[PDB]
């Protein structure tokens, strides 16, 4: 992944 | 209230190791990516590492690649940074920072929002040394009008901090304790000064109380006028 | 690496003024720019995300604009709680920060009080000599301290240290320490400290002769 992509959970 | 605190910092010699930890509160730790960011002596901020929410991906800055490892315990809600082969350039305050807390997916790029309290890391080949406290005596070359100036030079100590009081804390008005500067020897030097009435230089006593706890060095130095 | 640059590095302002800080990027970062506020001893705080979006609870006296390579933070009316260092950060390719812009409190010009201290006899018995020149309570921060030893301009043997702006009177204080060996200290007679500040009519010189 791009390091600046979403690093958080998908609810 | 989203809040974080980093800890684990200390003073190590080049090539040694250090583990930093970060405690959180007020948010679900396992739901957000976490950053490590540091701030060098020149107040410059530089990113160190990021870890995904589930620990599936980790990215590192080129300066720390191969020597640092970022990890997380999503059950104890803790962020870790294990460092080995430390360099003098790694001397900084290390903060933990949460990635921007959006759980929508609408954006394509993500930064940081909440930063925790930092922990100080000092990497230096110098060894622990107590300070030499020399009096900066008042005289005519230090008396402008009715205001005279006196102080104490606190020289050749490592590491920081040194604490300086005056008259065991009884003298606080007009006291300037300057920031420590790093000498070429790898040791620090510092001066603390105070302005007093010149008419009280033969009637009052002035002692500078230096305490360097890393070396168990408490020093009281009377400053007599020339 | 996308390089971030801020201007100015220091900004003198008063309460109630309209303050503007600029951030430039070596490459187009679209609108992925963030403004952080950091007060001394504390961690940075996020004020503006996505170039223009204010965070919850941020006062509406803060505003941000720009896209591509030029961005701007504007404080419409500087309040006492706004005197701090402000950093910009791009988050397009990794995360890189600007060097910071320090917003300081402007006050009237205050000329420094120059004091000089010859090295103590105790330090000389240890083989080193330190002469300290003290500039107490002055504004603005810019001052020049030149060391002269027997009419010779010194270079590379002095270290300066400046305090933060004082919380009561908003002044700065400065110490310049000349460090020499005891042998080199005993080869010269006159040691002078020349101070140039915009609050002084003419530069001030505090001199002492070794053994006086």
């Amino acid at each position: 992944p791009d390091p600046n992509a979403n690093p958080n959970v998908d609810p | 209230q989203v809040q974080m605190v980093a800890s684990g910092g200390g003073v190590v010699q080049p090539g040694r190791s250090l583990r930093l930890s970060c405690a959180v509160s007020g948010f679900t730790f396992r739901n957000f990516g976490m950053h490590w960011v540091r701030q060098d002596p020149g107040r410059g901020l530089e990113w160190v590492a990021i870890i995904w929410y589930d620990g599936s991906y980790e990215f590192y800055a080129d300066s720390v690649k191969g020597r640092f490892t970022i990890s997380r315990d999503n059950s104890k809600n803790t962020l870790y940074l294990q460092m080995n082969s430390l360099r003098a350039e790694d001397t900084a305050v290390y903060y933990c920072a949460r990635s921007y807390g959006s759980l929508t997916g609408d954006e394509t790029k993500y930064g940081m929002d909440v930063w925790g309290q930092g922990t100080t890391v000092t990497v230096s080949s110098a060894s622990t040394k107590g300070p030499s406290v020399f009096p900066l005596a008042p005289s005519s070359k230090s008396t402008s009008g009715g205001t005279a100036a006196l102080g104490c030079l606190v020289k050749d100590y490592f590491p920081e901090p040194v604490t300086v009081s005056w008259n065991s804390g009884a003298l606080t008005s007009g006291v300037h304790t300057f920031p420590a500067v790093l000498q070429s020897s790898g040791l620090y030097s510092l001066s603390s000064v105070v302005t007093v009435p010149s008419s009280s230089l033969g009637t009052q006593t002035y002692i500078c109380n230096v305490n360097h706890k890393p070396s168990n060095t408490k020093v009281d130095k009377k400053v007599e006028p020339k | 690496d996308i390089q971030m640059t801020q201007s100015p590095s220091t900004l003198s302002a008063s309460v109630g003024d309209r303050v503007t800080i600029t951030c430039r990027a070596s490459q187009s970062i679209s609108s992925w720019l963030a403004w952080f506020q950091q007060k001394p001893g504390k961690a940075p705080k996020l004020l503006i995300y996505k170039a223009s979006s204010l965070e919850s609870g941020v006062p509406s006296r803060f505003s941000g604009s720009g896209s591509g390579t030029e961005f701007t933070l504007t404080i419409s009316s500087l309040q006492p709680d706004d005197f701090a260092t402000y950093y910009c950060q791009q988050y397009k390719n990794y995360w890189t920060f600007g060097q910071g812009t320090k917003v300081e409190i402007k006050r009237t010009v205050a000329a420094p009080s120059v004091f000089i201290f010859p090295p103590s006899d105790e330090q000389l018995k240890s083989g080193t000599a330190s002469v300290v020149c003290l500039l107490n309570n002055f504004y603005p921060r810019e001052a020049k301290v030149q060391w002269k030893v027997d009419n010779a301009l010194q270079s590379g043997n002095s270290q300066e240290s400046v305090t933060e702006q004082d919380s009561k009177d908003s002044t700065y204080s400065l110490s310049s320490t000349l460090t020499l060996s005891k042998a080199d200290y005993e080869k010269h007679k006159v040691y002078a400290c020349e101070v140039t500040h915009q609050g002084l009519s003419s530069p001030v010189t505090k001199s002492f002769n070794r053994g006086e």
